[PDB]
């Protein structure tokens, strides 16, 4: 907690996520495995998410 | 919400300049700050940005060394300082803040830097 | 560096007709593409942020459309107060802007 009221909150997770693969070129296949996260219970009128740094440097 | 830039400046070639941008309506700590130059009838060129929360700054490679950006949390101002400038950078300079989707939602009015003798 | 190519460089047109401005991205820039309007001797004004998100105060006739590397700004019922430079800028990486499109009345 910074004096101005800014909070930093980090946690360590192991995430297992669905990566729907299309195995037509197997085993010469490339895939794009997604990782989608957002707010349960809060719509875009209440909670929005943004990347902390430039999007290309935020993961 | 309101960015107030310094006035226009005439500068001798080879000298130094210090442009200012006073933010009203928000804390500069809460966003990133951007300096953007624009030559007459030409595209926008990005100079660099600063994070007032930490002071971490990034510069366009062609402005590395030549430009430096600093902040002042107390006065809510961002400063662009041009160490050694030739006649080529006789362009307007814009102060902008980061917006919703990393867009630049609020720009300053622009400080006209003209250089001659 | 992500270079953004803006087409056409300049285009003249008449009032009240659909005009579309295209921007091309060198690399992937997901939807962090913005469209700015610059009237003469005025600072740029954000029109579209993200891909297809009108900024507050932008008339509903300004429509943004996007992709991974291809974006367009479409003006619908054009008016006479739309004569301005239009710049596209990416924000996926450190920001870069295109040359711009100088709208003309004809």
């Amino acid at each position: 907690i910074t004096e101005d009221g800014t909070l930093l909150y980090t946690m360590r997770l192991t995430v297992r996520a669905e990566c729907p693969m299309h195995l037509e070129d197997f085993p010469m296949d490339a895939h794009a495995c997604p990782l989608k996260f957002g707010s349960y219970a809060y719509t875009r009128a209440e909670v929005v998410y943004e990347w902390t740094r430039e999007p290309a440097r935020s993961v | 919400v309101q960015l107030q830039q310094s006035g226009a400046e005439l500068v001798k070639p080879g000298a130094s300049v210090k442009l200012s941008c006073t933010a009203s309506g928000f804390n500069i700590k809460d966003t990133y700050m951007y300096w953007v130059k624009q030559r007459p009838e030409q595209g926008l060129e990005w100079i660099g940005r600063i994070d007032p929360a930490n002071g971490d700054t990034k510069y366009d490679p062609k402005f590395q060394g030549k430009a430096t950006i600093t902040t002042d949390t107390f006065s809510n101002t961002a400063y662009l300082q041009l160490s050694s400038l030739t006649s080529e950078d006789t362009a307007v300079y814009y102060c902008a803040r980061k917006g919703l989707r990393w867009a630049m939602d609020y720009w300053g009015q622009g400080t006209s830097v003209t250089v001659s003798t | 560096n992500i270079v953004m190519t803006q087409s056409p460089k300049s285009m003249s047109m008449s009032v009240g007709e659909r005009v579309t401005l295209s921007c091309k991205a060198s690399e992937y820039v997901g939807t962090y593409v913005s469209w700015y309007q610059q009237k003469p001797e005025q600072s740029p004004k954000l029109l579209i942020y993200g891909a297809s998100n009108r900024y507050t105060g932008v008339p509903d006739r300004f429509t943004g459309s996007g992709s991974a590397t291809d974006f367009t700004l479409t003006i619908g019922s054009v008016q006479a107060e739309d004569l301005a430079d239009y710049h596209c800028g990416q924000s996926y990486s450190y920001p870069t802007f295109g040359a711009g499109t100088k709208l003309e009345l004809k």
